[PDB]
């Protein structure tokens, strides 16, 4: 019972604070960036065998090039994309180019603190920031593929492998030692399927999860559910070695 | 009842304001300030505690000068004395504007004490906890003012707030005394610089800073600047000569 | 006007104004349909305890937003008027800035996301009621059943129920219903809400209000007379098998 | 509480037996009183001996009176307002 | 900025009441007692004018005002927001009617307007209900001479007449038997002099009881001639030698 | 629920808390004061309490002046009293401009207390801890007296007054009134309604006071000024030869 | 300037002397087929001791004139005694905004204890100056022959009197849109002094 | 602690302080360690970046307003964002109207009126991140220290972050050495590597976590990432 | 700050209703009873003041019952300063549709209008919903008689004997056994009295704490007349019935 404004002793805001606890209460979204695309992946935690597998979708489409997948409440996540989608395509007409994708994280995540009551110098009516984690992927012509992290603390920074949700601590680990610079684009699609196998409750099947591709030729691609399929098979024979 | 120094507007049952009471513990917790008032105009005298020695010296002003005419020192927190003289500022230059000629000293004072009335009259806004002190030479004369947390003030033939409130403005007493007729501007910057290291007895647990500034008709004429040049440098050595 | 906050991230993490506003949807009337292939059911009751209660005077608890999809809520009722109203203008506002007939899939987001505003609008309160979509896309035959959860996340489903008793027919839609191979009679499909209302209704028939959903904007309301037809057939192969 | 011309002669009462200089005047601290009473210009007159002990002065100067009738003042927290009862 | 109370400071009690109506209603009674009284050929209506101060002049304190020429009012205590409202009816009653119909409102719309003022005090946020009960009194071309109780609440009531003040738990009962079908106008002046005069704990004269009573229309009141149609006001305040004329007639 | 004490709402007694501690504000500054209707114009003085030498004796004052033809003096503290005055100086140039000829006593006083009327009623504005007396002498019913309360309630007096001691100031002036029979002074002259109430305060305070001590405003016929330091002075002459 | 408005004009003017300032106007306002008030008076009081002329569109000055009147007032009760450079910019600043719709002549004088008399005229385009001798209006445009040669610095009170007596005579005869008695006002250490003309008298001479 | 008397912003305590002041001031204490300094004619500013995990970047600590002049930040990242956009746009408004830079000194005050209009009313709230500002005009370098509450002093140099007030000792012993050093912009930036290196306990300073911003007269703002600092380490 | 005095009038409970709203409610209770009755030929509607006595204006009153129509009718019972508000704003948005569509105005789009005011309240706005409630009885050439009531939470259903106020469950117990689809207007009239008689708490009943206004079909079809009772018809009524 106090404004949004106040700071906590330890010099944060209580809804700052509040709201990162709330990406663990959702589904594990787990996403590696590579030098020749950016494998992203969520789960959809159906929590009934009557759920249609197209009925959660946890990975939009803000551009041809550049995707984002979201973990945690999904109610926030809908309000930000149409608010990315805006800082984007919009930015399309003005310098008739594609938008950088560190500078539309900036522009994504600006607008979370902008919260509060009675504003002053402007109006801005908010009433809670975004509890929810975006991880922004895409690929331009100078840095190449990028993976950003869109915290509710208004902070970003730039992850190789990221995992968040769930599987924020344990899962988090387990891509430290996993990951290498030299990791290809099908070698990553059965390394993360590998990390959804074993944090799932049942099997992983294309009903329980969901991954997709972003590459420079083809660019955002979702995996079809026969193409999930293909290498959740070829995943069982990884499992079994030796 | 219990919270009645919770917000700003809840009166005490004894018909006054905790929150304007402790807006003034704010006011000694700063930098002192003294003033001296003459017949041809007012000496304004501010001592600055230097916390370290990455402080670089006289590169620092924080009478903040309003036109040519008024002078400005405050003695609190930084940030709420740099608001008054910036609400001030435009409540001279809409003066101007319209009313052509400057503001008189009276008249200046009025800004002032209607805007910090109304930060009392609210319970989203809080009142300033800093003393301000302006003056100047006017139409007709000088006036002296200090501007308190409460928005109380009137004339003063000097003013003085800070750490050594107690010190300080306890020796503008002897000042009546000594020249009753009257005091000129040159000799007003001498005595400055004295009262200074009178109430310094408190500050000697850190290093200090003068700055005066003085506004008279005899030498500048309506204009209000910092002493510089040899002039500085003189009223110290006739301050510390009797320390 | 009111410009102070009302949902406060708890320090679970969760929203006091999401979590306890979900609880006057299973204090309400329980709303369950199902979808066959050709045709799609929506069922809900009234209030057992009031009596003289004209039904054709009375509105019907099942709303129509356009004429090929409807829309049967189950929360406050209070809330749900702000819903219905809102949604059949922007189904007339669709046909006039797109002029294209609305779908399922965007009446349910925007419903949906009209929800996520208020809990992100400070000096407003979440709705407390929960509305089920259901309806065929023009042009297609496809069946199309989308929850709106007061939350603002929405899914699809072959069969779901909310309100009262909920975790009593969903288990019961589980093992009686599968959607690998769904009805694809009308007949079959009334039944099938019949058989989920007998656990909640408790031998009831003017409180009980069926909805049949039917492709080419067809829309045909089971009568009193109609509904008891099918609760008698199904009586009689209950108690005997 | 004395008055201003009440308090005019309870000045020289404490300070009757306290010695000070040929020249003093009690007027001026009549202004500098706010709302005190009886008792506190015996702490005035307490407070103006321990002012001249540090200077080496037996003899209470003009000054030193001013400086602790002042003391009172701005001491304050007392209240003293308070008091409705007066008929 | 400005104000952050959106609030209405009026509540639900948990006992199924308005926590703010409830004590305004106790502070009515908290000040002096006014009274009227109904008749055929007029109301009348009666006050008591309580001076703070002994050396305070009655003349310049009026506690009857005067809202459109034919109707006047009266209040109970020392009326606070009295002139708040006064001030906020003669605005509405000449906007909506006399800028707008040409004629001044009749009694029975005139006190749907003051209530109107009344009940947002209670539901928009930022201000308290009003504290004062008034009586709106006046006589119109249809229902003829009424007598409204304004509540503090926001709601009116129609009587014929009553006593709302300290001293309104017997004054009230007492005008139940001393009111009839037939009374005249100055009959129904000696019912109030009569219930008041028990009212009064203090100096009895004229000074301190102001009598307002609305008769026939007079053209002395109007201020000009030569036009039948309005024969001037019909409200009339008493002067200080004509209501001690009337007091010791009993 | 301990918050409705610091608000004005309805009270389970059937009475506003904020508004009682708003007459106990006056009494912090502790200054007497009183006003008296002569026979064709009105005098009031206040006493005036200098606590430090440094104040100038001519920039404080108690009484401030609304227009050329109304005084004013108020009670309390300072910051709420001058809160009001730029106020009513306001509501006085707009009744000018706007409505008509300069404006009367009675108005001024209205307009004031139907002001603070608003400000009492709404909860996020506090009610003002000050008294506001109004003295002029108006061209229909000749000198009145009109003091708002800080309630918004606004009553006509003969001969008022103010401070905690009013109480006993005004037996002073009530018991001079019942004997005579006058609700006036009869003295044409406005010297000698000047040296009247000077009279009847030294009496009753048990205190003569100076030409510093004293602050004598006058409202003639559409007219006002303020006595200063000589004409104060002077009407103390005759007094003790007199008496 | 519309068509159909009232319009003064005529002639106003302002001359400084050693004791003071005497201003003057005439009675007449006339807008091109007909006299409309002959009696009435151009001068308006916006304090005791600062006088303030009106030219051009009538309604133009009276509704400034009242403008600065509400200004001052809160000018003089809550600083002190105005003087004719504040009171001059007060109307230079309603001219200027206003200049579009509002158009007219002002001309602006004062009495001080220091500077003593000084003379401030406003043209349509709403600027302020200072002048010893200021003339505006219809009928003033003839007389800035005989104003400008007969002037002299530090007059008399009669010399005063005579110079402006005479050159308001010369806007009369010779201009048909001025005319009426000759109202002027005398600002000196003693207080303000009303004198009035007759056209009885000045035709004489 | 928590929340007592002054969680209102517009309370203040008994003792004459501010917490909500106090807590938004060890927000800084709490964040990012950085460094600075300046000479006559040339200003050199440190930072060093951190993060949450090796795989992940370093967000950077300078922001860069013109070419004349620059910043940096400890504290929370998106708070100085919208104080780096104020600042930006008053070097626009001088350009654009004045035809003028923006100067140091002149940027400290208005930079101290955006903080002081959030703590003076309710709803709002004090940015509890730091800005050094760095620039050059026609006097000279200036170096300034922002605070929550909006207090600007001009300083030969600080540090601002985690252990960054311990890290004043070799800037205290040193103060005589850089302000003599003039024309020597290599010396001045290898000042700043051993006065942030006091505060290095876990970590050092590498490629990655050193950020070095130098100006100056005839050099203008330029950011030194990746390895144009691996030099100077 | 605000955010200590605000009592947070619209919040959802642990229980997952309003607190203002659950005791608005109440205050139905203390306040007079209103009962419709809609019978075949017409729309019969009964009402009961509260706090009376002889000193009250017994020959133009209505507390309880108002006409926002000359087909439609309503019955007030709760709080009048509060039933003003939205009785006021009634007329206006009636009005609107005979202004624009030309076309007299059911009930079902008045009280949905009028409801959405009260839903209003309690969603946005920070203030207290209506704590009066209404029974709007009307007629209308599509579903013919209607009748309907609200509530302080904004909700409208259809009911054809409708009891609000004090005893609300003791009134609507006697006029569901003794409801009939037959029923005329003159049996109708009779249900309203033999109710209100036995669940007041005086002893007997008189003519002056009650209220009846119904609505009249007369020998033209498709037209009706609004006829509120004056207190000489309705001392006839309960002596034809046998109430006296």
């Amino acid at each position: 019972d106090r404004g949004v404004s106040t700071f906590s002793p330890e010099g944060r805001l209580f809804q700052v604070e509040y709201s990162l606890e709330a990406i663990k209460l959702g589904s594990t979204a787990i996403g590696i960036a590579t030098k020749e695309g950016v494998v992203l992946g969520v789960e959809k935690r159906a929590t009934s065998p009557l759920l249609e597998s197209d009925s959660i979708e946890k990975i939009v489409e803000i551009d041809r090039h550049i995707g984002c997948a979201m973990s945690g409440l999904t109610a926030d996540a809908r309000s930000m994309i149409e608010h990315a989608r805006t800082a984007a395509v919009t930015h399309n007409l003005y310098y008739d180019e594609d938008i950088n994708v560190e500078s539309l994280t900036q522009s994504v995540c600006d607008l979370a603190l902008r919260f509060g009551e009675g504003a002053s110098g402007e109006e801005r009516l908010m009433s809670r920031p975004f509890g929810v984690a975006l991880l922004i992927a895409g690929h331009d012509a100078d840095d190449g593929y990028q993976l950003f992290h869109a915290e509710p603390s208004g902070t970003f920074y730039r992850y190789n492998a990221k995992a968040i949700g769930s599987g924020s601590e344990g899962a988090q680990a387990e891509l430290l030692n996993e990951w290498h610079s030299s990791l290809t684009l099908k070698e990553a699609e059965l390394l993360v399927l590998k990390i959804l196998k074993q944090v799932m409750e049942e099997k992983l099947d294309e009903n329980n999860a969901q991954l997709s591709c972003i590459t420079k030729q083809d660019g955002f691609k979702i995996y079809d559910n026969e193409k999930t399929a293909e290498l959740i098979k070829e995943l069982k024979e990884k499992e079994a070695a030796e | 009842g219990t919270g009645y120094d919770l917000s700003n507007s809840v009166f005490s049952p004894d018909g006054r304001n905790f929150q304007v009471e402790y807006a003034v513990k704010a006011v000694e917790n700063g930098t002192t300030s003294i003033g001296i008032k003459c017949n041809d105009g007012v000496v304004f005298a501010v001592e600055k505690l230097i916390t370290s020695k990455l402080l670089v010296p006289q590169k620092n002003v924080k009478i903040q000068v309003v036109d040519r005419h008024i002078g400005c020192v405050y003695s609190g927190l930084i940030p709420d004395g740099r608001h008054l003289v910036n609400r001030g500022r435009e409540e001279a230059a809409s003066f101007k504007k319209l009313y052509k000629t400057p503001i008189p000293i009276p008249a200046f004072a009025d800004r002032l004490g209607q805007y910090v009335q109304a930060h009392t009259l609210y319970n989203s806004v809080r009142p300033f906890g800093v003393s301000t002190i302006f003056g100047g030479v006017d139409k007709n004369g000088a006036h002296l003012y200090m501007l308190e947390p409460s928005g109380s003030y009137w004339g003063y033939k000097g003013a003085a707030t800070g750490k050594g409130r107690q010190s300080a403005k306890a020796e503008l007493e002897k000042l009546v005394d000594h020249h009753p007729e009257g005091l000129s501007a040159r000799e007003a910057v001498k005595q400055a610089a004295k009262i200074i290291y009178l109430a310094h007895e408190d500050n000697k647990e850190k290093d200090f800073e003068l700055e005066i500034s003085w506004c008279s008709l005899s030498e500048t004429n309506g204009l209000h600047k910092f002493v510089k040049g040899d002039l500085l440098q003189e009223a110290i050595d006739f301050a510390q000569k009797e320390i | 006007g009111y410009d102070r906050a009302l949902s406060i991230f708890s320090p679970d993490g969760h929203i006091f104004q999401v979590e306890y506003a979900l609880e006057a949807v299973k204090r309400g009337t329980c709303a369950v349909g199902v979808k066959g292939k050709n045709c799609v059911v929506l069922g809900c009751e009234r209030r057992s305890t009031l009596k003289l209660q004209d039904t054709r005077i009375t509105p019907s608890k099942v709303s129509k937003i356009d004429s090929h999809v409807v829309l049967s809520f189950s929360g406050l009722n209070a809330d749900s008027r702000i819903l219905i109203e809102k949604a059949r203008v922007e189904a007339q506002s669709h046909r006039l800035t797109l002029e294209d007939p609305v779908t399922v899939e965007y009446l349910t987001r925007y419903v949906a996301g009209v929800q996520q505003r208020y809990t992100q609008s400070g000096g407003v309160r979440p709705f407390g009621v929960s509305t089920l979509i259901a309806g065929f896309d023009p042009r297609d035959d496809e069946p199309k059943l989308y929850q709106t959860e007061p939350s603002g996340i929405y899914s699809s489903w072959s069969a779901q129920t909310i309100g009262r008793n909920s975790k009593t027919v969903r288990e019961f839609l589980e093992k009686n219903y599968d959607r690998k191979e769904p009805p694809a009679t009308v007949e079959e499909c009334v039944k099938l809400t019949v058989r989920s209302l007998l656990e909640v209704v408790q031998t009831g028939a003017k409180n009980i209000e069926i909805t049949v959903v039917k492709p080419d904007s067809d829309i045909v309301a089971l009568s009193s007379e109609e509904i008891n037809q099918y609760v008698t057939q199904i009586e009689q192969e209950k108690q005997e098998q | 509480l004395p008055n201003e011309a009440g308090r005019l002669e309870i000045f020289k009462i404490h300070t009757a037996k306290v010695k000070k200089t040929g020249e003093f005047d009690f007027e001026a601290a009549v202004k500098m009183s706010d709302g005190f009473n009886g008792a506190d210009i015996r702490n005035c007159a307490t407070e103006a001996g321990f002012f001249a002990i540090r200077d080496d002065r037996d003899h209470i100067n003009p000054d030193d009176l001013m400086k602790a009738v002042r003391k009172v003042a701005e001491v304050k927290k007392l209240e003293g307002t308070i008091e409705y009862q007066k008929l | 900025m400005t104000d952050r109370y959106s609030f209405s400071l009026t509540t639900f009690s948990p006992s199924g009441k308005l926590g703010q109506i409830d004590y305004a209603l106790t502070a009515v009674k908290q000040g002096v007692t006014s009274l009227g009284i109904k008749a055929t050929n007029g109301v009348v209506i009666a006050t008591e004018k309580k001076s703070s101060s002994p050396l305070a002049m009655s003349e310049t304190l009026s506690k009857v005002s005067l809202l459109t020429p034919d109707i006047g009012a009266v209040y109970s205590g020392m009326g606070p927001d009295y002139r708040v409202l006064v001030d906020k009816s003669r605005k509405v009653a000449h906007t909506s009617y006399k800028r707008i119909y040409g004629e001044y409102p009749p009694t029975k719309l005139l006190v749907s307007e003051v209530a109107k003022i009344m009940q947002e005090a209670t539901q928009s946020g930022g201000v308290r209900p009003f504290g004062v009960s008034l009586l709106i009194a006046g006589h119109d071309e249809f229902n003829g001479f009424s007598l409204y109780q304004v509540d503090p609440s926001g709601s009116y009531f129609p009587w014929k007449a009553t006593a709302i003040g300290k001293g309104s738990v017997a004054a009230k009962t007492f005008l139940e038997k001393r009111w009839n079908d037939e009374l005249e106008l100055e009959d129904a002046i000696h019912i109030a002099l009569l219930t008041l005069k028990e009212s009064v704990e203090g100096e009895f004269n004229g000074d301190t009881i102001e009598l307002a009573i609305i008769g026939d229309e007079n053209p002395d009141l109007l201020g000009y001639t030569g036009i039948p149609t309005d024969k001037g006001p019909r409200f009339r305040k008493l002067t200080s030698q004509e209501i001690n004329d009337r007091l010791e007639a009993l | 629920a301990g918050y409705d004490r610091h608000i004005t709402i309805f009270s389970p007694e059937g009475r506003l808390y904020q508004v009682e501690y708003a007459f106990k504000a006056t009494n912090q500054t502790n200054i007497n004061s009183l006003a008296v209707r002569g026979k064709d114009c009105t005098v009031v003085i206040s006493q005036k309490k200098v606590p430090d030498k440094l104040l100038d004796p001519t920039t404080v004052s108690y009484i401030f002046c609304i227009s050329r033809t109304i005084g004013m003096v108020v009670n309390g503290p300072i910051p709420d009293a001058r809160n009001a005055a730029l106020r009513a100086k306001a509501e006085a140039a707009e009744f000018r401009y706007k409505y008509g000829y300069d404006m009367p006593c009675d108005v001024l006083a209205k307009r004031m207390a139907n002001l603070s009327q608003i400000y009492t009623q709404r909860a996020y504005m506090r009610p003002l801890g000050v008294i506001l007396t109004f003295v002029s002498v108006d061209e229909e019913l000749g000198p009145s007296i009109y003091k708002t309360d800080p309630a918004g309630y606004y009553v006509g007096y003969k001969a008022t007054a103010t401070g905690p001691k009013q109480q006993e100031i005004t037996t002073n002036l009530e018991n001079h009134f019942k004997k005579s029979k006058i609700d006036h002074i009869n003295e044409e002259s406005w010297e000698k309604v000047v040296e009247f109430a000077i009279t009847h305060m030294i009496d009753a305070l048990g205190t003569e006071f100076s030409k510093n001590d004293l602050e004598v405003g006058v409202a003639t016929k559409d007219k006002f000024f303020t006595l200063s330091a000589e004409n104060i002075e002077e009407r103390l002459v005759a007094i003790a030869e007199q008496d | 300037l519309k068509k159909g408005e009232v319009s003064l004009g005529t002639s106003i003017m302002a001359v400084t002397f050693k004791d003071g300032v005497i201003l003057g106007a005439d009675s007449r306002t006339t807008t091109g087929a007909y006299i409309a008030n002959r009696v009435t008076d151009k001068l308006t009081r916006v304090h005791d001791k600062i006088w303030c002329c009106r030219s051009g569109s009538a309604a133009d000055t009276q509704a400034i004139a009242d403008i600065v009147q509400y200004h001052l007032e809160l000018y003089t009760s809550q600083y002190g005694t105005p003087s004719t450079e504040t009171a001059a910019s007060v109307f230079k600043e309603l001219c200027y905004e206003n200049k579009d719709n509002l158009t007219a002549g002002i001309i602006v004088a004062g009495y001080d204890d220091k500077n003593k008399g000084e003379v401030y005229t406003i043209p349509l385009g709403g600027s302020v100056h200072k002048l010893p001798y200021a003339i505006a209006g219809s009928g003033s445009t003839f007389i800035y022959g005989y104003c400008d040669k007969n002037f002299r610095e530090n007059m008399s009170k009669e010399e005063t009197v005579d110079f402006i007596k005479h050159s308001l005579s010369q806007a009369i005869k010779w201009d048909g849109s001025s005319g009426g008695v000759i109202r002027m006002v005398v600002l000196t250490a003693a207080g303000v002094e009303r004198l009035i003309f007759y056209p009885d008298e000045y035709e004489q001479l | 602690f928590r929340n007592n008397y002054d969680g209102d912003t517009v309370t203040f305590s008994p003792t004459g302080r501010l917490f909500q002041v106090e807590y938004a001031l060890e927000a800084i204490k709490q964040g990012s360690v950085t460094v600075g300094l300046r000479s006559n004619t040339h200003a050199v500013l440190v930072a060093l970046k951190r993060n949450a995990d090796e795989l992940s970047s370093y967000q950077k600590k300078i922001i860069k307003c013109d070419e004349h002049m620059g910043l940096s930040l400890a504290g929370l990242a998106p708070d100085a964002r919208v104080l780096s956009n104020y600042l930006r746009q008053q070097c626009n408004y001088s350009s654009l109207v004045f035809n003028r830079k923006l100067a140091v000194e002149r940027a400290g005050h208005l930079l101290c009126d955006k903080a002081q209009k959030n703590t003076q009313s309710y709803g709002g709230r004090p940015y509890g991140v730091g800005l050094l500002i760095i620039g050059y005009d026609k006097s000279g370098a200036h170096l300034l220290e922002f605070q929550p509450s909006g207090n600007v002093t001009e300083l030969y140099g600080t540090a601002i972050g985690a252990r960054s007030q311990g890290a004043k000792t070799y800037l205290e012993r040193t103060l005589d050495t850089f302000i003599k050093i003039d024309g020597n912009p290599d010396e001045l930036i290898k000042a700043g590597v051993e006065a942030i290196s006091q505060s290095l306990r876990d970590e050092s300073l590498t490629v990655d976590n050193l950020s070095i911003a130098i100006v100056g007269k005839d050099t203008p703002f330029t950011i030194y990432d990746g390895e144009a600092v691996a030099k100077y380490i | 700050g605000s955010r200590r005095y605000d009592s947070r009038t619209t919040i959802f409970s642990p229980e997952g209703r309003l607190y203002q709203v659950e005791y608005a409610l109440e205050s139905i209770s203390h306040a007079g009873t209103a009962i419709g009755i809609m019978a075949s030929d017409g729309i019969v509607l009964a009402a009961e003041r509260k706090v009376t006595s002889t000193l009250l204006e017994q020959d133009t009153s209505t507390e309880k019952l108002y006409k926002l129509n000359d087909k439609i009718a309503v019955a007030v019972a709760g709080l009048t300063a509060d039933a003003e508000i939205l009785i006021n704003t009634a007329r206006i948005h009636a009005q609107n549709y005979l202004k624009t569509y030309n076309e007299d105005i059911p009930v079902e789009i008045l009280v949905r209008r009028l409801s959405d005011i009260k839903q209003g309240y309690t969603q946005h706005g920070g203030l207290r919903p209506f704590g009066v409630s209404f029974i709007y009885a009307g007629y209308d050439d599509r579903y013919g008689y209607q009748l309907y009531t609200s509530n302080p939470s904004g909700n409208y259903t259809g009911w054809k004997a409708i009891s609000v106020g004090a005893n609300t469950s003791a009134a609507q117990t006697l006029l569901q056994m003794d409801y009939k689809d037959d029923m005329k207007v003159d049996d109708a009239i009779e249900l309203a009295l033999k109710t209100l008689s036995k669940t007041t708490d005086s002893s007997a009943l008189t003519y002056d704490r009650l209220e009846f206004a119904t609505i009249r079909k007369g020998a033209n079809d498709g037209e009706v007349y609004q006829k509120i009772f004056k207190p000489q018809e309705i001392k006839d009524i309960l002596v034809k019935t046998g109430i006296t």
